[PDB]
C-alpha cells in the first residue's frame, strides 16, 4: 500500500485549503481513510475520516469546517477545509486502516499505512 | 487522566482482570494502550454513528448510552459519561461485562489488531505488580 498526498500551505485565517490522498496497493475497497494532525508540541489527533460506504466522523473542534469525502472506486480521498483558525495550524497525515464491518473511526492505532503528510499553517 | 504503563498495569489487577476471562493482565494493558493511549478521557467518534469513550473505548451502540447514538442498548446500564473518569472502576466493570461472552477481547478493535496473538506480557514487565 502506498500514499500519495498534495494540497497544504500558507493561509490566513478564515481562509481555505483543500488536501487530497490517493492510495493503491488495497486488492477491494474494504479500508478505512482519515486525516490526522499533530499540532507543535502535541500528540496526533484524528480530525476526520471515511469509510467505504461514504459516512463520516469528525473531531468536534472542526465539525462543520472540514468535510472529508472519498471517491471509493478511485481510492481517492479530500479534506476541504474551510474557515480555518489558527489554531488549526498543524502537520496533516492522511491515513488508511483496518475497517470494521464498514465501520471506520478516529483512533489513530487503527491505521496502519501513513505518508509524508503536509504542512498547513494557519496565519492570525 | 493519562495513566503510566505500569501504573495501570497495578490499577487494572487490583480491580481484578489478571486472568479474567482467560486474558493475562498484559492483554488489558496491551487493550488501553491501543485503543485510547492510556488516557481516561479519550473519545473517538466512529462512521457508523457511535462514540467510543474512556480508557478502554467503550462503544455507544451497544454497551452506554450517551443519547446521541441511534439503535443504542446501554447494556452496561451506564451513561457514557461515567467511562470518562480518572476512576476506572466503571469502565472496568463494563468490560467485564463486555469481555464474558463468547467473542472475549475481540470486542476491542484496537487489541485485535495490535494485540492478539502477539508478546503480550511484554506489557507489565518491569511493573511492580
Amino acid at each position: 500500500v502506498q500514499l500519495v498526498e498534495s494540497g497544504g500551505g500558507s493561509v490566513q485565517a478564515g481562509g481555505s485549503l483543500r488536501l487530497s490522498c490517493a492510495v493503491s496497493g488495497y486488492k477491494d475497497r474494504n479500508y478505512c481513510m482519515g486525516w490526522f494532525r499533530r499540532a507543535p508540541g502535541k500528540e496526533r489527533e484524528g480530525v476526520a475520516v471515511i469509510d467505504s460506504s461514504g459516512r463520516t466522523a469528525y473531531a468536534d473542534s472542526v465539525k462543520g469546517r472540514f468535510t472529508i469525502s472519498r471517491d471509493v472506486a478511485l481510492d481517492t480521498a479530500y479534506l476541504q477545509m474551510n474557515s480555518l483558525k489558527p489554531e488549526d495550524t498543524a502537520m496533516y497525515y492522511c491515513a488508511a486502516g483496518w475497517s470494521s464491518l464498514g465501520s471506520c473511526g478516529t483512533n489513530r492505532n487503527r491505521y496502519n499505512y501513513w505518508g509524508q503528510g503536509t504542512q498547513v499553517t494557519v496565519s492570525s | 487522566k493519562v495513566f503510566g504503563r505500569c501504573e495501570l498495569a497495578a490499577a487494572m489487577k487490583r480491580h481484578g482482570l489478571d486472568n479474567y476471562r482467560g486474558y493475562s493482565l498484559g492483554n488489558w494493558v496491551c487493550a488501553a494502550k491501543f485503543e485510547s493511549n492510556f488516557n481516561t478521557q479519550a473519545t473517538n467518534r466512529n462512521t457508523d454513528g457511535s462514540t467510543d469513550y474512556g480508557i478502554l473505548q467503550i462503544n455507544s451502540r451497544w454497551w452506554c448510552n450517551d443519547g446521541r447514538t441511534p439503535g443504542s442498548r446501554n447494556l452496561c446500564n451506564i451513561p457514557c459519561s461515567a467511562l470518562l473518569s480518572s476512576d476506572i472502576t466503571a469502565s472496568v466493570n463494563c468490560a467485564k461485562k463486555i469481555v464474558s461472552d463468547g467473542n472475549g477481547m475481540n470486542a476491542w478493535v484496537a487489541w485485535r489488531n495490535r494485540c492478539k496473538g502477539t508478546d503480550v506480557q511484554a506489557w507489565i514487565r518491569g511493573c511492580r505488580l
